[PDB]
């Protein structure tokens, strides 16, 4: 039996901790209970055994870049985040985010993942990134950043329906696997 | 719905799921067993038009195994692995909780509107049993208070903190990670600041004037937290027994955030400490 | 044979339907597919098999089996058979395309299908030869409620049909169909049957 480090980051915009809660709950769609705490964890297995797992919520803005570090040492893998419709979030996190994990980190197997994947077809949303002069950025380009860095994977999805929720965990999971 | 057989339309039941049952993944063992294998997003109500018509909808969806009631076993020190067996087996009650917004939306703040109506299923049988599931006996909801949730929150979080100091006090050879896990967790309340929410929802006088009469729990939520610090100090020297160098600079953090919230709760809080 | 031919094709759809079931039937037993590049100790054989039902899809990276499809629940059990928008065949697969490691060669251009489906994930698998292949994507195409893309699909269909007609021109032996029909007698408008009904 066997636990597995594995951090989270990204600006907080996009309520990543959403998501994690959600996933450890095995709630229903928006029906997650937030708590008050971060750092959530988990018991999952993903194929041959179950392992443990915990997952590092850090907080995204710039300030804590002191304090967020110190925990990266021996983490087994990282998932580093975003928000598929925020292009600040592209700009941050190719600025950023991407590199100073890069620079932390240089030896780490690296996912990254899109959020709020219904939104990113959300016409709604959609039109007002338009008339906000903001793109609702597509997966190639994404594809593009993930190859830029070479992540042993990029996965796309969203909170609000979980799809490929499960997808991206154990695609985490097996990184190490 | 209706198509279902007789013992089947409009009917609830509780199913005893394998050890790692992802919610989806048993949905999905379900519509194996059947057609129409649609699923309904209303979670908690029934359609009253589903209550009779044809194409059978369903739902699922995990709730939470009550526990037991081991007999002569409430207050011996028992060691947990017997409690962890009566976790799960030999169970009848379950609960569900509800999240509910109720009052203003205010930006900053969500612990101002959550309102859980909890549901609690009792089955005729209890699990295990002959069947891997069971229908649904008595149906009960539940209704759950800001401040209450506040409680029960806090509490669960002292006991999931002690299981965790304690079934890392049996064995040494053991993962320090679940300690970094929850002492960062808890110490930081990075993404929001539970510990200033409470204050700003109950501790405020102006709770006191939507809840004068209300303000015995609020003092239930001090000797809460009041009986949370000490479990805080053995989780910190539990840190310390098992700190490295990378924990180092992490268990100053740790100790210094710990003293800071020690006199905050004495005097800032002003909850008298055991 | 221009009556014949007019009353032969005229009722098609029972072979038609019978086609496809067969084709349903051959999905679901199924056997071990190949999947892309398992030259290093992947995997090339593995089962896809159709649900019984029709609505699932047992399949994922299976073992080296030569007895073909093993029952049980496969890495995968679900291909989502309401939401699939096609299967790329030939030069569509984007695989085909690939300039790197999983290029696959010009020699399975007619072994490549890959079903559509999350609107972002395929699954580009191979055939071991042309009439399997087409075989599988009539049987999708029949998932997909549209016509067949085998050529033996084609072979039957008119063998069958033959077959069929030629047992029903026992009964007019020796006598001919005028291709202009024979005119209608006129049928008085009283429905008074002198003599009982039945």
């Amino acid at each position: 039996m066997q636990a597995i480090k594995c951090v989270v980051v990204g600006d907080g915009a996009v309520a990543k901790t959403c998501l994690l809660i959600s996933y450890t709950t095995n709630a229903f769609p928006g029906e997650y209970i937030p708590t008050v705490f971060d750092n959530y964890s988990a018991n999952v297995m993903v194929d041959g055994k179950p392992v443990n797992l915990g997952l590092w919520d850090t907080a995204g803005q710039e300030d804590y870049d002191r304090l967020r570090p110190l925990s990266y040492p021996q983490t087994d893998v990282f998932l580093i985040c975003f928000s598929l419709v925020s292009p600040a979030s592209f700009e941050n996190v190719r600025a950023k985010w991407y590199p100073e994990v890069r620079h932390h980190c240089p030896n780490t197997p690296i996912i990254l993942v899109g959020t709020k994947l219904d939104l990113r077809d959300d016409k709604d949303t959609i039109e007002k990134l338009k008339e906000k002069k903001l793109t609702p950025i597509t997966y190639p380009q994404g594809l593009a950043m993930a190859k830029e860095i070479g992540a042993v994977k990029y996965l796309e999805c969203s909170a609000l329906t979980q799809r490929g929720l499960k997808t991206v965990f154990d695609e985490a999971i097996r990184a190490v696997l | 719905g209706q198509g279902f057989p007789s013992f089947l339309r409009n009917k609830i039941f509780i199913y005893r799921g394998k050890e790692y049952e992802r919610r989806e993944d048993f949905s999905l063992r379900l519509l194996t067993q059947f057609p129409n294998a649609e699923k309904m997003t209303s979670t908690t109500p029934p359609g009253e038009d589903i209550k009779s018509s044809p194409k059978q909808y369903m739902q699922c969806f995990t709730v939470k195994p009550v526990m037991s009631l081991p007999p002569s076993y409430k207050d011996k020190p028992v060691p947990e692995q017997i409690l962890n067996y009566y976790r799960a087996n030999e169970v009848q009650q379950f609960r569900y909780s509800r999240p509910f917004r109720k009052g203003e939306k205010d930006p900053d703040n969500e612990f101002a509107t959550m309102w859980i109506e909890r549901t609690t299923y009792t089955t005729a049988y209890t699990f295990p049993g002959i069947l891997k599931w069971f229908e649904v006996k008595q149906i009960s909801t539940e209704e759950i208070s800001p401040l209450e949730n506040a409680i029960e929150t806090m509490e669960l979080t002292n006991e999931r903190i002690s299981n965790c100091v304690q079934q890392h006090a049996w064995d040494r050879s053991l993962s320090v990670h679940p300690l970094s896990m929850l002492l960062s967790g808890i110490v930081d309340p990075a993404v929001m600041g539970g510990f200033s929410n409470y204050e700003k929802a109950f501790f405020t006088e102006k709770y006191l004037q939507e809840h004068p009469e209300d303000q015995e729990k609020v003092e239930l939520l001090k000797r809460l937290i009041a009986l949370q610090m000490p479990l805080l100090t053995e989780g910190i020297r539990i840190h310390g027994e098992k700190l490295t160098e990378q924990l180092k600079p992490l268990h100053e953090r740790l100790s210094s955030c710990f003293r800071e919230l020690k006199e905050k709760v004495e005097k800032h809080y002003g909850v008298i400490t055991l | 044979s221009r009556p014949i031919l007019e009353l032969k094709e005229k009722i098609q759809p029972e072979i038609l339907e019978l086609i496809k079931q067969q084709r349903l039937n051959r999905l679901v037993e199924g056997t071990c597919f190949r999947k892309l590049n398992a030259r290093r100790r992947q995997d090339k054989f593995w089962y896809c098999r159709l649900s019984p039902n029709h609505k699932v899809l047992h399949y994922g990276d299976l073992e080296e089996s030569p007895q073909g499809e093993v029952p049980h629940d496969s890495l995968q059990d679900k291909l989502p058979v309401a939401d699939i928008k096609a299967v790329v065949t030939g030069k569509d697969c984007p695989h085909m395309k690939e300039k790197g490691a999983l290029k696959q060669n010009k020699e399975v251009l007619e072994l490549a299908f890959s079903i559509l489906y999350d609107s972002n994930c395929q699954l580009n698998f191979i055939a071991p030869d042309k009439h399997e292949y087409c075989i599988w994507t009539d049987g999708l195409n029949a998932l997909l409620g549209k016509d067949m893309m085998s050529d033996l699909t084609r072979n039957d269909l008119d063998t069958l049909l033959s077959m069929e007609i030629k047992l029903r021109l026992l009964d007019l032996e020796n006598i001919q169909i005028p291709d202009a029909p024979p005119p209608i007698p006129k049928e008085p408008s009283n429905y008074d049957f002198v003599y009982d009904c039945n």
